[PDB]
DNA sequence: ATACAACCTACTACCTC
RNA sequence: UGAGGUAGUAGGUUGUAUAG
DNA sequence: ATACAACCTACTACCTC
RNA sequence: UGAGGUAGUAGGUUGUAUAG
């Protein structure tokens, strides 16, 4: 029987209700909903969010008026479960409405917390300044090191999914920097010193750090939370979902 | 904590009905299942590389040893493992003027330096085939290293050295592969750094293939890619079921016609009548328009489904009993309605999904080694996940070189048995006669169809290709 | 009284530089030139007709003697004479089934029944070569003898076996090797009566080709075929002159076409650098109007004659120093003048006509026995008459049956030298590899011209043939 | 050194004029010159001969009033050197009409001696009677012979050449009858019969019946001759021309 | 045509068997 | 392309949703 | 288009290596 | 067509010559 380390983040709750509040005129077209915020997305005239109705108040003054009355709230067990399926919205792309939500509210808690982002093709990744953290060494694994004249930081990148569990997927990175704060412009350079770092990185040299930087990431001794809201939070766990398999083998 | 499965290592068959996990061992001690009495080697090139060849197939000629022969086996020589006499003495010899080489080579156009190159090894090979009566097995093609440079797409000539057919491929190997398929000639394409690696060195000295360690492995691939080329049989499969086909499906770009395309290869795994096994391309390429449908229409479906079941019923005799449709992309309900038309009422067919885009990664607790290969967790009787990369002990380490990554297996059409068919995925990527590893991390009914398409994607005036897969591997 | 030279006969190359006349004695203790290591063999017919080419192929491991070994040696068996593993363990089989040999042969017309014969035969064998992994040298196809019978030109098929392609000729060998061109396959056709001929009886109850006397040369020209079809080099001239190409043309009739259409096949033979001997077809088929003219137009002749001279200058580097064109017609002045426009100063042109009519027969004063065979007549510094069929010691006979006629030789044109001219097609008369024979009664470039033309007059649609002899003999 | 007997008959002389007399309106066009006693050939409005003038007088009554000034008259010798050549008659065709003059003189001279015709595809052969000749057994080899119910006989085929010598070709054929007098109408059946006649004729069993034959065909003990007219007669030699060669070999 | 998620291929670079 | 593996680029498509 | 001589191929039959 | 050899059929062309 053998233990082994996932990099899934069980999300180990979620708000109670995913609401849709009828904005329509209140928020203006000409308006994109990612300077918002805590996480939405606009489906028809329908805001889609974990927060509450007047959460939006800052960016949109002209909400003040709202009725609590028009939200069509949906309680999300059904919408995992599967459920919820209708004609205003089917179970497909509701969960992937959530999954949305919950990158953003990623993207948004990564912000939060501070820590140097550097974009790839697709996704984005967050890695940590030389000097953010004690001597650049987080629980007893460090994260920011040395490599001749090119100081390389540990980034994750994060994906939230449904299909398996609800879980968010963390996916491990090195970069690379030539001064420890302004990143290297070369494409080439970067890819060449990453498989130059990843030479000599075995399975614990990657799951420590993977661990390391989650344990940073968290907020209590279990869990770390996402801010859906004034008042609503997903906690997404720390601890990666562990899996046992029944043959292992050694040295 | 979450079950994690483990399907036991598929087994191999080698002479004499023995069998072995690894191909390199199971050659290295039992043999090939038939009898090469020889392999008459044709070799096209130039005069300095002749000496290449010729040096390096003394080399593999005598038993060769590599670093670490825990990790993996040294050489025990060609004629000791294949039991087949490949010298360098009855080679019919080409040669290639380095004037004629250069001359086509300093070009601004890439596609038309391709194209000429090509040519001007295609014509003596087909000459030499035609107009000539020595027997040749396989032609080995050296080429230059400054040609790998400059014959590729998005290869910029460097200008100081500028001296001086859009409808094929800007690459060589592609191309020249392509434009040999009507005269059915097994080729072998052969840098010479890939060759004799010694006098290439770098700046700093070092060969820059340097290949110190792996000698043993590298003759054994291409004394593998030989024997496969001549009309070897290295091993067979002791795990497939009767009345299985399997199938597998690809799709690649065509970038010659305007839209891609979107051609689709297929390659067929079966048992024959006794206990051989076949393994083909199904190869008649339906091309599909639109840039990114990847979906086969009715009618291509039905040609293709129909054209497999036939290929099966004409060398056993009745239809497969049940049908397992590999493929990189997942099946939309249109081409699966087709593929059922076509298919009778007896046969059953499942189609399944292969990606290894899912970001899962096991890392176990201790120890600076990943995971065992073959570990597949079920994730639902139509899902499930398959390390078909991981560690296996007999090759002392993980055939990664990081983390890998598993291969997401989903039954997207039909019903089958979720575990048998983590059987079968595993079985498959054993039979990889391209490279003598141990297994290959993707399934060899997806890789073979992959090669299949990059080779057919290159020319355009292609007609009835072979279903042989020497004629492409 | 008229004077009666002889020329010495001519000596073959054989293994490890060796010499002799009797082909059948020099491969018997010297072996062949080159090192096959084994000739991989696929015989395609039906299943009855398998068990003979396999009881057969046993018959010719073992070592065969004939009647009178003083006057056609004994065979010593494949292996101990070809060194060359000729196995029937190996062979690739492909099944023609009763029912379908009878459903197309029972056919009132001759020419569709033949066409579609020929492809129940071809398209097997190419689904063979192309879609199939095992490596074949030749393709040895077995015809039953009722085929025979009714397959070919004037066949009355009888009224009371009538149960049921014109651009093609009526006859099966021709049709069939002139359609497998385009893949290049080695086939060797056999009746069923050619091969195992005991159980084959006539109401006398002896059989019908009785051939108790001479297994041993029937199995020396069927292994010399099976040899030389797979890659081998039986024998080599050994007295042949630098920089003499010689090149000999046949005409031969079309019937597919409105007016025979005279195709004219050449047959180039010459000296390579080194040591070794070229002897290939020279097949551009350049055909001739009007019904009887048998003469190349200036333009044909022209591209003949340039081909050649290309040929021979692409392996040697430079052009002939003297040719000597050969011909079963005499050459008129206009075909003349178009071949030395096209010849360089330097190459000396020579045409010679090869008859068999003149009326022309030694008998000698006593004994039952004819002339020895080499004597030559000299007429005139022009033309000969040169007894290629005769008497010779070592075979302990004549050649002929009865008495021989001598053949023609006239030196149309050009200027040469008549006692060289009869040495060289004394030559000549040698290298026949389709037949293990002592000698030939004529010229090989005339005969293998006429099998090339005989082949390529059976299919219309031939493009570039093959210049190897091996795919047509 | 050894002596070899060819099937070539000497032609030993020739009349001295090759004659082409004016016959013109004498001779009607609408006549085959075959039926004339003496072999001609109607060359131009001249009949080509080595006759006199007036020997076709019983078949050419209004030939009697011929002028002989008018002939032409050629030394055959020239002829057959090469000398003679002008517009009138070539070397090339004047030596080809002395080719078919001794054809038929020979086809005449054959039928003058009583000996039973067969024709072939292109020639024809003079073969000999059951009872023409005593025992049917000319010298001391025999010509005509019993084979099952065949009467197989030997027949001959002459044709005259000038290339290498002026000399007579002959070929020896062998001929099948059902009753001794009447020729077997079946070509295959004839063929097959003359194989299996031949399978057993070895070098003296056919040069012994061709000398017979010539001999017999004989009016001297040196030669026979051909009758080119009322006065003229080509003599060729029944002794055939003999090689020599220097090279030989023993059982 | 803009945003997203969940699915796709083609290409270059380094490392390793 | 002797091979297999792991990256990083680049582009694309489908499904929705609101706008031109 | 008929006759000839001197030159041509395509086909069937038997015999022999 | 495993081969080579020897027949016998059948047709043809060229070169002349005279006639339709």
């Amino acid at each position: 029987e053998e233990i082994y380390d996932s990099n899934w983040l069980s999300i180990l709750s979620f708000p109670e209700e995913l609401r849709f509040h009828e904005y329509n005129w209140m928020l203006p077209k000409r308006f994109d909903v990612r300077e918002l915020t805590f996480p939405a997305v606009r489906y028809k005239n329908y805001l889609c969010t974990f927060a509450w109705a007047y959460d939006f108040t800052y960016h949109l003054p002209k909400t003040e008026t709202y009725h609590k009355s028009k939200t069509i709230r949906i309680p999300t067990e059904e919408i995992l479960s599967g459920s919820y399926d209708s004609n205003f919205i089917r179970n497909a792309e509701c969960k992937r409405l959530i999954v949305q939500l919950l990158n953003k509210a990623f993207e948004l808690r990564m912000k939060d917390k501070e820590v140097q982002e550097y974009e790839m093709s697709n996704k984005t990744a967050y890695w940590l300044e030389k000097g953010k953290l004690e001597k650049d060494k987080f629980e007893k694994t460090m994260l920011v090191g040395k490599q001749k004249d090119k100081n390389w930081h540990f980034a994750i990148s994060g994906a939230s999914k449904l299909y398996p569990f609800p879980v968010l997927m963390i996916s491990s990175h090195i970069f690379f920097t030539a001064d420890g704060k302004k990143l290297i412009d070369s494409s080439s350079v970067q890819h060449s010193s990453r498989r130059r770092q990843g030479k000599n990185w075995w399975n614990n040299t990657w799951r420590t750090k993977l661990l390391a930087f989650i344990k940073y990431l968290s907020d209590d001794d279990t869990s770390f939370y996402l801010e859906m809201g004034s008042e609503e939070k997903v906690f997404v766990s720390n601890e990666p979902v562990k899996f046992k398999g029944n043959v292992s083998y050694n040295i | 904590m979450k079950e994690l499965i483990y399907i036991e290592e598929p087994k191999i068959l080698f002479a004499h009905g023995q069998k072995c996990t690894d191909a390199r061992d199971g050659l290295a001690l039992f043999g090939p299942l038939n009898n090469l009495y020889g392999i008459k080697s044709g070799v096209i090139g130039t005069k300095q590389g002749l000496k290449i060849f010729r040096d390096y197939l003394d080399h593999i000629q005598k038993p060769i040893y590599n670093s670490n022969s825990i990790t993996r086996p040294m050489f025990p020589g060609f004629e000791a493992v294949f039991d087949c006499k490949w010298e360098s003495t009855g080679i019919t010899f080409k040669e290639v003027t380095n004037e004629d080489i250069g001359k086509f080579l300093y070009n601004s156009s890439t596609h038309k330096r391709t194209y000429d190159l090509v040519s001007l090894f295609i014509d003596k090979i087909i000459s030499a085939n035609k107009n000539e009566d020595e027997n040749v097995d396989v032609w080995f093609v050296i080429v230059p290293d400054e040609i790998y440079k400059y014959c590729r797409p998005n290869s910029v000539l460097p200008k100081e050295m500028v001296q001086t057919t859009y409808n094929y491929d800007a690459q060589f190997h592609d191309q020249f592969k392509a434009r040999l398929l009507k005269h059915t000639i097994p080729t072998q394409i052969f840098r010479e750094s890939t060759l004799a690696w010694r006098d290439f060195k770098n700046a700093f000295g070092l060969p820059i293939r340097d290949f110190s360690k792996i000698e043993g492995h590298l003759a054994w691939t291409i004394s593998t890619a030989a024997f496969y080329k001549a009309g070897g049989k290295p091993w067979k499969l002791s795990d497939v079921r009767n009345g299985v086909c399997y199938l597998g499906l690809v799709y690649k770009k065509v970038e010659k016609s305007k839209n891609p395309r979107n051609a689709c290869c297929a390659a067929q795994m079966f048992l024959d009548n006794g206990d051989g096994t076949v393994f083909k391309g199904e190869v008649g390429p339906w091309y599909n328009p639109k840039n990114g449908q990847y979906h086969l229409e009715p009618k291509e479906a039905k040609a293709l489904l129909s054209q497999s079941l036939q290929s099966y019923k004409e060398q056993i005799g009745e239809y497969p009993k049940e049908v397992f449709i590999h493929a990189k992309t997942r099946f939309n309900h249109q081409e699966w309605d087709a593929f059922l038309e076509v298919t009778p009422k007896e046969t059953n067919l499942v189609g399944v999904t292969i990606s290894k885009t899912k970001p899962l990664k096991l890392y176990k607790t201790e120890g600076d080694y990943t995971i065992l290969r073959g570990n597949a967790y079920v994730v639902n009787e139509r899902s499930a996940f398959l390390w078909t990369v991981g560690y296996v002990p007999k090759i002392q380490t993980a055939l990664s070189m990081e983390v890998p990554n598993p291969l997401f297996i989903e039954i997207n059409k039909g019903e089958a048995d979720i575990k048998q068919v983590l059987k079968d995925i595993l079985s498959l990527t054993k039979l990889n006669y391209n490279a003598c590893i141990f297994a290959d991390g993707e399934p060899v009914t997806l890789r073979f169809a992959d090669k299949i398409g990059e080779i057919l994607t290159a020319s355009t005036d292609i007609k009835t290709p072979p279903l042989a897969f020497k004629y492409y591997i």
